[PDB]
This record gives C-alpha cells, sequence and structure tokens, in this order.
C-alpha cells in the first residue's frame, strides 16, 4: 500500500522556521512528483508548490517562493517543506499529496502548525449553575496549547451535552461545555465536569453547586 | 493566473433532491480537446478525496449520483439524489495551468424542520470572581436554521465589546445547530451593574427569546 | 463488403518534447471502411499509470462519405522522466490490427 506520513503537531515562536517532513513508503519515491497544500481552519485550500525527487526539479507557487523551501532526500523517500519567518497567518494545516499523472491519488494526514507566542498552561475550570429540563456547564479558560478533552460525571452523562470549539482569545484559549439533565436529577444528583489536558498533563474535577 | 468563482458557499439539501455546485474561471481551463478542471470532497479531519477529473470522469468507487459537466470557464457538479454520506465541503480545482488553484468551497449540510434555539444564562462562577475576573455564558442550543444573532444587554444597554461566540457544526443526528456566546468583563466592571441579559434573534419568533438575571439575585 | 482498416495515424506523429510537469496529450486516429468497429489499445513507457486514467472514455467517432474515423486520445496531465520513450496506438477491427508510433522525449527542467 501507498502510505505517505508526515511529522506530528508543531508549536513554534513567531519569527522562528519550522521544517515538516513527509515520508512516502510503498512505491518508487523518485518517480512520483509531491505537493503541498495549505488549509486554515478546515475551509479553502492553497497550492504552494512541488519537488520531483529524481532531479530535484522544484515549482513554487509565487506567493509562497519567500515563505516555503522545498527538499528531498532520496534515501529516506522524504520530502521536506520548510516555512520561515513565522507569523499567526501561517498557522493551518499543510498536506503533502502524490501526483500520478492524472491527479492527486495519495495524501498525507495533515500537520498542524500553530504559531504563538505562549507557554504550556492549564485551564482554569469555572462551574456554571443558574422547566423538566435543567442546563448546567462548565467554562474552561485560559489553556495552552490544545487540546482539552471535557467529559461529565467521568463520562457517565453523554446525551445532551455541547462542548464547542476553543476561540483563541489574547495567546490563550477558552471554550465552554452544556449538559441538559432532568431537572428532577439536579441539585438533588452530583453532577460534576471533567477536564483533561494533556500538554500540562492535568485534570481537574469541577462539581456543579447550587448558587 | 486563474481564479476560480465557486457558488453557493453553502448549500441546505433535502434528502434525496438534488444539489448543484457552480465554478466560475476567470479564463478558459481547456487545452488539447481535455478540460483541465477537477471536483474533491473533503469532510472534517480528512484530506480531500477525488471524485470527478477533468470535467467529466468519474472516480473509481465514486457512485454515479455524482456528475460533472462544463467546459471552458463554467463547471457544474450534480449530486442526485443527495444521500446523508454526501455531507461535506466540495472544491473544485484546476490544473491547466500554473499556479494551481481552488474554488473557495461549497459547504452541503441537510434541510430539517425550523426549531428555535433553547437558551440559558450563568452568572460568573464565586471562583472566577476570587481571581479577579468575569464572564457570563449564554449557550442557544438546537436550533435550526444556521443563521441567528445574539445581542448582550447590560443594564438594558446593548453590549458589543468583551463577546466571543462559538458555533458548532450541524449535529449529524438531529440537523441542528448550536452556538455559545461569553462576554468577559473585570470584577470591578461586573459589580457595577445588577442586570444582565443574553437575546437570540432567529427566523422562528418575531420575538427575541430573551434570558436574564440579577447580579443581586 | 467495408471491413478495411485504410491507416491509424498519430497527432503530433513525431519530434515532442516536453519538460517535466508539462501535458502530453496524443491524438489517435483510426480512418476505416464503413462497417468496421474499432478496439483501441495503448502502449506507453511508464508503469506509473493504469490505461483507464489516461486514455478517453468518451465515444469519439465521425463519419463521412463511404469512410469512418474513430477517435483515441491519450494524456498525461504532468509528465516525469519514466514518460519519456515510445508510445504505440493499435486499432483492431477483430479482422485485422494496424499500428502506429512516436517517441516522446521528457527534458529535465521544470515546465515554463
Ligand atoms: C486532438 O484532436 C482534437 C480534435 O478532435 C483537438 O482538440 C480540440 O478540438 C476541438 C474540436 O474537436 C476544438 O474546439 C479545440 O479547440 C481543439 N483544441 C485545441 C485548441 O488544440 C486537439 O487539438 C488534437 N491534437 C492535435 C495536436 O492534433
Ligand atoms: C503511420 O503514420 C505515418 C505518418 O503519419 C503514415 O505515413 C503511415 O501510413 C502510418 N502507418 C500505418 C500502419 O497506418
Ligand atoms: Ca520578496
Ligand atoms: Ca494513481
Ligand atoms: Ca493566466
Ligand atoms: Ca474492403
Ligand atoms: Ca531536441
Ligand atoms: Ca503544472
Amino acid at each position: 500500500k501507498v502510505q505517505l506520513q508526515q511529522s506530528g503537531t508543531e508549536l513554534v515562536k513567531p519569527g522562528a522556521s519550522v521544517k515538516v517532513s513527509c515520508k512516502a513508503s510503498g512505491y518508487i519515491f523518485t518517480e512520483y512528483i509531491i505537493h503541498w497544500v495549505k488549509q486554515r481552519s478546515g475551509q479553502g485550500l492553497e497550492w504552494i508548490g512541488w519537488l520531483y525527487p529524481e532531479s530535484n526539479i522544484i515549482k513554487y507557487n509565487e506567493k509562497f517562493k519567500d515563505k516555503a523551501t522545498l527538499t528531498a532526500d532520496k534515501s529516506s523517500s522524504t520530502v521536506y517543506m520548510e516555512l520561515s519567518r513565522l507569523t499567526s497567518e501561517d498557522s493551518a494545516v499543510y498536506f503533502c499529496t502524490r501526483h500520478d499523472g492524472t491527479n492527486f491519488d495519495y495524501w498525507g494526514q495533515g500537520t498542524t502548525l500553530t504559531v504563538s507566542s505562549a507557554k504550556t498552561t492549564p485551564p482554569s475550570v469555572y462551574p456554571l449553575a443558574p422547566n423538566s429540563m435543567v442546563t448546567l456547564g462548565c467554562l474552561v479558560k485560559g489553556y495552552f496549547p490544545e487540546p482539552v478533552t471535557v467529559t461529565w460525571n467521568s463520562g457517565s452523562l453523554s446525551s445532551g451535552v455541547h462542548t464547542f470549539p476553543a476561540v483563541l482569545q489574547s495567546d490563550l484559549y477558552t471554550l465552554s461545555s452544556s449538559v441538559t439533565v432532568p431537572s428532577s436529577t439536579w441539585p438533588s444528583e452530583t453532577v460534576t465536569c471533567n477536564v483533561a489536558h494533556p500538554a500540562s498533563s492535568t485534570k481537574v474535577d469541577k462539581k456543579i453547586v447550587p448558587r | 493566473d486563474i481564479v476560480l468563482t465557486q457558488s453557493p458557499a453553502s448549500l441546505a439539501v433535502s434528502l434525496g433532491q438534488r444539489a448543484t455546485i457552480s465554478c466560475r474561471a476567470s479564463e478558459s481551463v481547456d487545452s488539447y480537446g481535455n478540460s483541465f478542471m477537477h471536483w474533491y470532497q473533503q469532510k472534517p479531519g480528512q484530506p480531500p478525496k477525488l471524485l470527478i477529473y477533468r470535467a467529466s470522469n468519474l472516480e473509481s468507487g465514486i457512485p454515479a449520483r455524482f456528475s460533472g459537466s462544463g467546459s471552458r470557464t463554467d463547471f457544474t457538479l450534480t449530486i442526485n439524489p443527495v444521500e446523508a454520506d454526501d455531507v461535506a465541503t466540495y472544491y473544485c480545482q484546476q490544473s491547466n495551468e500554473d499556479p494551481l488553484t481552488f474554488g473557495a468551497g461549497t459547504k452541503l449540510e441537510l434541510k430539517r424542520a425550523d426549531a428555535a434555539p433553547t437558551v440559558s444564562i450563568f452568572p460568573p462562577s464565586s471562583e472566577q470572581l476570587t481571581s479577579g475576573g468575569a464572564s457570563v455564558v449564554c449557550f442557544l442550543n438546537n436550533f435550526y436554521p444556521k443563521d441567528i444573532n445574539v445581542k448582550w444587554k447590560i443594564d438594558g444597554s446593548e453590549r458589543q465589546n468583551g463577546v466571543l461566540n462559538s458555533w458548532t457544526d450541524q449535529d449529524s443526528k438531529d440537523s441542528t445547530y448550536s452556538m455559545s456566546s461569553t462576554l468577559t468583563l473585570t470584577k470591578d466592571e461586573y459589580e457595577r451593574h445588577n442586570s444582565y441579559t443574553c437575546e437570540a434573534t432567529h427566523k422562528t419568533s418575531t420575538s427575541p427569546i430573551v434570558k436574564s438575571f440579577n447580579r443581586n439575585e | 463488403p467495408g471491413y478495411r482498416i485504410y491507416d491509424v495515424v498519430l497527432s503530433p506523429s513525431h519530434g515532442i518534447e516536453l519538460s517535466v510537469g508539462e501535458k502530453l496529450v496524443l491524438n489517435c486516429t483510426a480512418r476505416t471502411e464503413l462497417n468496421v468497429g474499432i478496439d483501441f489499445n495503448w502502449e506507453y513507457p511508464s508503469s506509473k499509470h493504469q490505461h483507464k486514467k489516461l486514455v478517453n472514455r468518451d465515444l469519439k467517432t465521425q463519419s463521412g462519405s463511404e469512410m469512418k474515423k474513430f477517435l483515441s486520445t491519450l494524456t498525461i496531465d504532468g509528465v516525469t522522466r519514466s514518460d519519456q520513450g515510445l508510445y504505440t496506438c493499435a486499432a483492431s477491427s477483430g479482422l485485422m490490427t494496424k499500428k502506429n508510433s512516436t517517441f516522446v522525449r521528457v527534458h529535465e527542467k521544470p515546465f515554463v
């Protein structure tokens, strides 16, 4: 099977550079042109350039001529993309993809680049207290980087949950999660949000208590 | 340098009906008797997936529900009938000329019956206030269609600054949307006011859905 | 009777010279008598490609006087060095096969 395997998520400071890799396997590496494609926040595609490994011919989108540098290592079947002088405008998913002479036929899984000045910061977690149904909440504020995991009652409470996408505000992320439950069950039974933040190795529990 | 204009940006289709997506190119994408126009599908977390190459050739494994046509500068992807697995973003792409270029994308969502938001409002926790911040949270849950307006009022006065909104994509199970709205103030400011109001304007009602609290209870 | 293949002709027929990333589009025309059916079969140098994606899927025919033409096209969008070589188009009627060839060169420079 043909596979393209991309390097993992990168968190890089503004002004610095990053070098992202695409490892090819399952085919003769030198024979196929490899292209790079940029996507910001799951919508829109922008072509960056291609590299032909056999003789290392490279072609750039003029928009990326000063920003991207493409190289290859034949011995390890890897194509590299370097991105320099980074700013938040460069934060995106970067895909590598193989072209076969007809179309892009295999794609890497994407590499997330996040350009940020922030250091690892655990979230502050706040309980959100106020029909036959009552909505409760959990505010998860001021963390870096993504992601966090939010469960209710150690995952025992799954239905009627809406966990919202994070918004970046002043270098740090904030999200909320709502649960809607029968009013007969709260506050007479305990409702707790559990918030995990892998980067900081933290996990906190917050019990929703009546004001 | 070829610009692809794809429309509509978003499309809400009912299960079993037809969807038509258009791509207009700023100049011909034809040469040598071929049209170098391609169609892709992309779902969240995944790379794009080829549906149609050179305007009208169906990729192996793609159902014949998917159909492409056009030439020169005007192209159409038809999907007929729409299965629920078609919920995705669709892209046109030209390879007639460098740089390779894509259309902006068309997001395909499903139609359902209109549904008013369920709105809930929350005061700052005593723990947040203890640090020195004050966030006020409003949830606007399970609504259709997508278009909604959220307004904050503090003591009867519209507030615009310090507001952050977060929107969900369409829920795959019930075809509704959801949204949060958070207003962040200082503790000093929060303590200066009594009445707090989140207000939702939606297609379903002529009157806004208003949720409110008094800081003094 | 009307079962003869008159000729099989490639266009361009010679002197095709490409750079890496450029398009190759080759026309193959079989001129025949009125009653003939034609199946086309291409040979090409590169083992990168399925025949299905390179060769046209639509029917390309023409009738006029007491003759028919059958057109087959081979397209590679973005050639590489392994696409340099001999391209052969064979046209078969069941009774007979006629073929024609051309050499395609791929230079190692990016396409303009
Ligand atoms: C291969 O054959 C076709 C003709 O069948 C040529 O492609 C186009 O032909 C249509 C009409 O059939 C015209 O409208 C286009 O303008 C032609 N394309 C152009 C501008 O090249 C094709 O050119 C042929 N290739 C060669 C070199 O003979
Ligand atoms: C092959 O093409 C050449 C040049 O077009 C032509 O003279 C010749 O008749 C063709 N041969 C066949 C077998 O049709
Ligand atoms: Ca410059
Ligand atoms: Ca292929
Ligand atoms: Ca141009
Ligand atoms: Ca005869
Ligand atoms: Ca020469
Ligand atoms: Ca090109």
